[PDB]
């Protein structure tokens, strides 16, 4: 019961840490540019059973494109992504969109603008258009924030499995096992390293 | 002025 | 006349709050977020022991699913006075069970305390 | 072993290929992964073109030529004209014979769709090189061969579709002005004989698959082609009738039918307007008779989510929309057209009641252009009455939250939903306040109660504020406050009765001028809020801090004055009980608290009583302000208790906050903290410091050290605050910035890098904005002090210290705005230093640094040419004109700095524009280097042309010499300039450009 998903959008548009959000639940910091595709299983509980995606994360910065449109192939959904405090990555969305349905030409498509945690937006929401005409789904998101971050999977679900009442539901949870003295000394080693290691955004409100 | 009304606002909760 | 008409339960929660989760990347030496969403103390019917499970906001995924082990110990971290760092040998929330080094922020230090204090009830609940 | 095919001196073996591919495409994790590194190694070699013929006659696998065709197109975009004549010829025939016995072949014709359009797009990558001077039958054989066969006619539709796409659509970005022209007047010379074939296919063509295909080419042929071909062919009938019956070719035609209701058409003409009218008429009516009537419940059709109702109803909304609101008025004289015209509006009236977020923005934003028309228009509001009725509830029953009960989406929503049932009140008064009255009723006699509904209800009342009379407003505002109160009271249970209070005091909030008016209600009001203060139940307190500032800005100056009944200024009362009121309250929320004091006493004009009541106000913080001062300095141990950390800092805050709204006005609580303040300061510092060195850097993350910076950052938000707002710049200068400055700036010098605030730099840049033109020697201190340790915090990489960054270039731009002449203080290497910084800014992607780092090389060059011909301003030309001429077109031409290509483009042609105007006094090269006498522009153009030549070595010295003719001829005109670079940007990325493009403006 899987889909493959592509996902496409300018370089730094935070396509891989959206992903990671959803892979790990960490928030990566950094920004290591793609190269070329990382494909990685994706699985949500629903009320309609498991859906797994398989997730073809693309790189967005030219040099780094690798075959390009050749990850496209066989798609069955798509999220293209760009970046509200960037003017850019919106102007670039058509690119990405027409590049997209030449190879895909009847697939359900989610369009993103990611990054509205940051107070100073440049993609107001009323220039944001481009979906209408083009029957994509939008949500405003923030990989950071994870505010929608579960809908595009959400939407993308139901499109896929046709069922517009799917929803997500929690997997069950199994009782856990019950608790050597050879490896006591080395925890000890890991657990002095991890509380001198501080955490990070001790400002957040969580 | 409207008297019936500040009492009844005065009495919410 | 008669008209035809159209045609974790086993377990109690002894504490919940609202918590981040970290888990500790040694070879990076970095806190990675590991899901944000209710934190809660289960204890079973049938055997009384308490667990953690944690579940992330949403997506409902199981994040923390553990026994509060009556030998783990909190521990502060050195950047947050509503954070504890301690040793977990056994969590399940990804497959096969396996041991991580946890860091738990709350958004308090109120609720830091009083996570602590319930850590500590539910293992002597798990003691006996 | 896979990586066998990264041999070229061996054969290809393709079926080696087509295993590579499969792994990659259906394999998983390390196959799959090692696969791609080893498909995008193959694909980049820049021979592996030349085996593209090999894989596309005997290969199996579609991938592997999908990939093959890649590879071609990449070498014909890039490459085609350094190719010999021969392999551009071989190349051409193998794509065009590949294309044929695909096409021959259905059962290929079928299941590799995917690759035919793969193929056709690679043609049209040919066309754009080749076509028409090189290829001028390709239109007319098109045209032969389409009709010997369906499939390739199909196909030729295909490729025509994406022919007028890349000619028309993606030319702007992607080719030169002259050669986008070249193909726009190509086609354009022969869409006749194109338009003839596409026509004869849609009255007589059967296969659907060829239908859909060629009303998908006639989709892209609407956004260019002239109106006559539209309005004088026959082909709206067609559109409008036939092709809306068959929902095959439904979408397309609809979505054709949306461009014509934009195309460009005479409104002079009578029977152009007919026809305009006529094919809405037949598209309303097919919907009717073959898709769903206007009475249909298109919310509950576009939940269920059928087929694909959902995107048909989008389109819908979208041609509907886009018609009537060029159109409408061609229906709203005739009587025959009357139905019609509300027809139009019922279905979306019916549209508007779907659920989708999207949607109902798009149908909103009609409405908006609808009742704006009748609001100013006269005679039409009459004709929109049903409509205009069912419009507000729907708008009345889907209102968002308000910012004021985070998200910039529903907060942009909710302000256009207000707009819009604004208009629709001033349209009929009445008719808004029985329908909210009634929806009132449905709250209380619990048929639609619910948390949702009373919230939506409060909104939409809330939102109308302004538009009634005075008396109606006020009558109406009474019966809705009556009907809530008797609603809050007719509830149990905590959860229940907050919900209502929150809209009761909601629904105030919004109507000052009746708060204005009834003094004793408003005073009624905000002693309610008061009590509210003191309940713990999640919410209410932010609740009634929110509400109390949110009047008191709109009433505040019923609040300063003595008011008919009452012994004292209302202010004065709220001050008294100032420390009951707020004794529950957290510290963010007894701040606003204070913040709105602040308001209310900043309207009290004359000074005594203002700062009487500021004093007053300030009690509190002011005592305990003096007892830790007096403690503090006793017993400097303290501030390591985390509770007067905590304290002192929630003292700041407060002062932060009152000063915030009173601006000026606060200056003499300021004189009663000021000295003080900056000595707690320097204690601070000394801990931190202390802390660090005892404890190691890791120190900076805990809390107590976090809690003794968030003081020091207090502190310079409240100075950087007051300066700011101040009007007395003399007291700025000679009290408060000589010890300012000696209180931060050694202390930020000499921390490590680590222990720096950042905000002390946006400090000094306010100080710098509002006085910086009396402080001549004061900036030259804080530049000593700031900028070269701060530069060299940053100039490692663009990630560290990303505040510090930002502040950094703010303050030196402000500082070149303001006070130059530090600048020409600083010695010989320290100006070196800065012009590295103004270019390092240059190559930051982050929007933040990259913008103001261009402004401040654009204003440093005017600084340095309003110095006339002095030594200062030939050095400089000498020592930096060629480091900002090639740093700025580095960033022009990198494809890494796009985002700021306008500013750099007028930075380029500031610099270019100061030669050709010759500016520059001195000659820019050596004495060796030149003949004597030699010009600067003469020279300009040497050193451009030999730059480019070595950082562009494919392009042609014939290229490089027209392109900089053009841009320097061009050096007074922005936008031509603009284009020149982006026909160059064009070039560099491809062999063989024609130079002459650059005589495009020409
Ligand atoms: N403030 C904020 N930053 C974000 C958000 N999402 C991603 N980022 C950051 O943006 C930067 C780029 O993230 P990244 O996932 O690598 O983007 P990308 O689209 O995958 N780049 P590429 O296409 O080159 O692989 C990272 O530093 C990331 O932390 C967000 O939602 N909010
Ligand atoms: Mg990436």
């Amino acid at each position: 019961v899987q889909f493959k998903l592509v996902l496409v959008g300018d370089g730094g548009t935070g396509k891989t840490t959206f992903v990671k959000r959803h892979l790990t639940g960490e928030f990566e910091k950094k920004y290591v540019a793609t190269l070329g595709v990382e494909v990685h299983p994706l699985v949500f509980h629903t009320n309609r059973g498991p859906i797994k995606f398989n997730v073809w994360d693309t790189a967005g910065q030219e040099k780094f494109g690798g075959l390009r449109d050749g990850y496209y192939i066989q798609a069955q959904c798509a999220i293209i992504m760009f970046d509200v405090t960037s003017r850019v990555t919106y102007k670039n969305v058509p690119n990405w969109h027409r590049d997209l349905v030449r190879v895909c030409e009847n697939i359900p498509i989610v369009l993103c603008g990611n990054k509205v945690d940051i107070k100073d937006r440049k993609v107001k929401a009323k220039s944001i258009v481009f979906h209408r005409k083009k029957n994509l789904q939008y949500y405003d998101i923030s990989a950071k924030s994870n505010y929608n971050f579960e809908k595009p999977f959400l939407w993308l679900a139901r499109k896929l499995i046709g069922d517009p009442n799917l929803e997500f539901v929690a997997m069950p949870a199994l009782a856990p096992p019950e608790v050597d003295p050879a490896l006591a000394a080395q925890y000890e080693h890991d657990l002095e390293v991890a509380q001198t290691t501080a955490l990070p955004d001790e400002d957040d409100d969580l | 002025d409207l008297r019936k009304l500040c009492e009844r606002l005065r009495g919410m909760d | 006349i008669h008209f035809e008409p159209v045609v974790e339960e086993d377990e109690e929660v002894l504490y919940k709050v609202r918590a981040k989760l970290f888990r500790f990347d040694a070879d990076a030496k970095e806190w990675k977020e590991r899901g944000t969403g209710d934190c809660k103390f289960l204890k079973n019917k049938k055997t009384n022991k308490v667990r953690i499970l944690m579940r992330r906001d949403k997506t409902l995924k199981i994040c923390a699913n553990h026994i509060i082990a009556p030998e783990y110990t909190l521990k502060p971290n050195v950047g947050s006075d509503r954070s504890w760092v301690y040793a977990c040998t056994a969590d399940i929330a990804e497959g096969e069970a396996e041991a991580f080094t946890f860091a738990i922020r709350f958004g308090s230090k109120e609720n830091a305390d009083k996570f602590k204090e319930e850590f500590e009830k539910a293992q002597e609940i798990n003691k006996k | 072993s896979m990586e066998g095919i990264l041999d070229f001196s061996n054969d290809l073996d393709i079926a080696l290929l087509d295993q590579v591919v499969s792994t990659f495409y259906q394999g998983s994790g390390v196959q799959q992964k090692q696969a791609q590194e080893i498909l995008t190694k193959f694909q980049d070699n820049p021979d592996a073109w030349q085996k593209a013929d090999q894989i596309l006659q005997f290969s199996t696998n579609p991938q592997s030529k999908f990939i093959a065709l890649s590879i071609l197109d990449k070498l014909i975009t890039r490459k085609w004209k350094l190719l010999p004549n021969d392999h551009r010829i071989g190349i051409r025939n193998f794509v065009v014979g590949m294309i044929i016995s695909m096409c021959q072949d259905d059962e290929v014709f079928k299941t590799q769709k995917n690759l035919i359009n793969k193929s056709d797009l690679t043609l049209v990558q040919i066309l754009k090189q080749e076509w028409p001077q090189n290829w001028p039958e390709f239109i007319p054989e098109l045209i032969g061969s389409s009709s010997s066969s369906v499939n390739v006619c199909e196909n030729n539709m295909i490729v025509l579709k994406l022919l007028s796409e890349e000619v028309f659509d993606f030319s702007a970005e992607q080719m030169t002005q002259a050669k986008a022209l070249h193909l726009k007047n190509s086609m354009s010379k022969e869409f006749e004989q194109i338009f003839k074939l596409c026509f004869q296919v849609l009255e007589q063509g059967s296969s659907s698959s060829l239908i859909v295909a060629t009303l998908e080419s006639l989709l892209r042929y609407l956004h260019w082609i002239p109106y006559r071909y539209i309005y004088e062919t026959n082909i709206l009938e067609l559109l409008s009738t036939k092709f809306m019956t068959s929902p095959d070719t439904r979408a397309i035609t609809l979505k054709c039918l949306t461009e014509v209701s934009n195309l460009k058409i005479p409104q002079d003409n009578d029977l152009i307007k007919r026809q305009t009218v006529l094919f809405f008429q037949n598209t309303l009516q097919q919907i009717a008779t073959s898709v769903m009537p206007v009475t249909a419940d298109l919310k509950a059709t576009y939940a269920n989510a059928n087929g694909n109702d959902q995107s048909f109803l989008q389109d819908l909304a979208m041609f509907l929309t886009t018609y009537l609101a060029r159109n409408r008025a061609l229906l709203e004289s005739d009587e025959s057209l009357r139905e019609l015209l509300l027809n139009a509006h019922q279905y979306l009236i019916q549209l508007s009641k779907i659920e989708e977020r999207e949607l109902f923005k798009t149908t909103l934003d009609y409405w908006h252009n609808l009742v704006a028309d009748l609001f100013y228009e006269p005679l039409k509001k009459h004709i929109y009455e049903e409509i205009c009725s069912q419009l507000r509830l729907v708008i009345i029953e889907n209102m968002v939250r308000p910012e004021e009960d985070k998200e910039s989406d529903t907060i942009q929503l909710y302000k256009s939903e207000r707009e819009v049932l604004v208009y629709l009140t001033h349209l009929n008064v009445i008719d808004t306040e029985e329908i909210m009255i009634s929806k009132l009723a449905r709250q209380i006699d619990g048929s639609e109660w619910s948390w949702h509904n009373i919230n939506t209800l409060s909104w939409a009342i809330g939102s109308i504020s302004g538009t009634m009379s005075e008396d109606t407003e006020k009558r109406f505002v009474v019966t809705v406050i009556k009907d809530l109160l008797g609603l809050c009271e007719q509830k149990r249970g905590k959860d229940n009765k907050a919900v209502v209070a929150s809209d009761i005091m909601y629904v105030v909030g919004q109507y000052p001028r009746f708060l204005k008016a009834h003094w004793n209600f408003l005073r009624t009001v905000i002693l309610k809020l008061f009590e509210f203060m003191h309940e713990t139940h999640e919410g209410v307190q932010d609740m009634a801090c929110d509400t109390f500032i949110k009047i008191v800005q709109k009433c505040k100056y019923h609040f300063v004055i003595q008011q008919p009944r009452e012994s004292e200024p209302f202010i004065q009362t709220i001050i008294r009980d100032i420390q009951k009121t707020t004794a529950d309250l957290q510290p963010q929320q007894v701040h606003t608290f204070y913040k709105a004091c602040g308001i209310i006493i900043s309207e009290e004009r004359s000074v005594a009583e203002r700062n009487r009541l500021l004093s007053d106000l300030m009690q509190l913080p002011n005592m305990a302000w003096d007892t830790i001062v007096e403690q503090s300095t006793a017993n400097p141990t303290l501030l390591l208790d985390s509770e007067t950390v905590k304290i002192i800092a929630n003292i700041i805050k407060t002062n932060v906050a009152v000063c915030t709204s009173m601006g000026a006005d606060f200056y003499p609580q300021l004189g009663h903290i000021y000295y003080n303040m900056l000595q707690l300061y320097r204690a601070v510092s000394s801990m931190i410091s202390a802390q660090v060195a005892a404890e190691g850097l890791i120190a900076t993350k805990t809390p107590k050290v976090r809690g003794l910076r968030t003081i020091k950052k207090e502190i310079l938000k409240l100075v950087e605050t007051y300066i700011s707002k101040a009007r007395n710049l003399d007291d700025v200068v000679k009290v408060l910035v000589e010890p300012l400055l000696n209180a931060v700036l050694e202390d930020y010098m000499n921390n490590v890098p680590d222990a720096r605030d950042a905000e002390v730099l946006n400090c000094m840049t306010t100080v710098v904005e509002k006085v910086g033109h009396m402080i001549p020697q004061g900036v030259i201190l804080i530049l000593q002090s700031v900028f070269e340790c701060t530069l060299d915090m940053i100039n490692k990489d663009f990630t560290e210290y990303p505040e510090h960054r930002v502040e950094f270039y703010k303050l030196l731009k402000v500082i070149n705005e303001k006070s130059f002449a530090a600048f020409l203080e600083l010695p010989p290497a320290a100006f070196k230093l800065f012009v590295d910084a103004i270019c390092w800014a240059f190559k930051h992607n982050n929007r933040d640094v990259e913008v103001n780092g261009l402004q401040i090389a654009l204003d440093l060059v005017k600084n340095i040419e309003r110095m006339g011909n002095v030594p200062f301003a030939n050095e400089f030309h000498k020592n930096y004109f060629f480091i900002f001429v090639s740093e700025t077109f580095f960033v022009l031409t990198d494809s890494d700095h796009k985002s700021g290509f306008s500013k750099q483009a007028l930075l380029l042609m500031k610099l270019i524009s100061l030669v050709y105007d010759n500016k520059i006094s001195v000659p820019l090269y050596q004495e060796a280097e030149v003949p004597q006498g030699t010009s600067n522009q003469v020279y300009l153009s040497q050193y451009l042309a030999n730059m480019l030549s070595n950082a562009f070595p494919h392009l042609t010295s014939e290229q490089i010499a027209s392109f900089l003719s053009a841009l320097t001829k061009q050096c007074k005109d922005l936008v031509v300039f603009k284009g020149t670079l982006r026909d160059f940007l064009v070039q560099i990325k491809e062999v063989g450009g024609d130079p002459t493009d650059y005589l495009f403006a020409e």
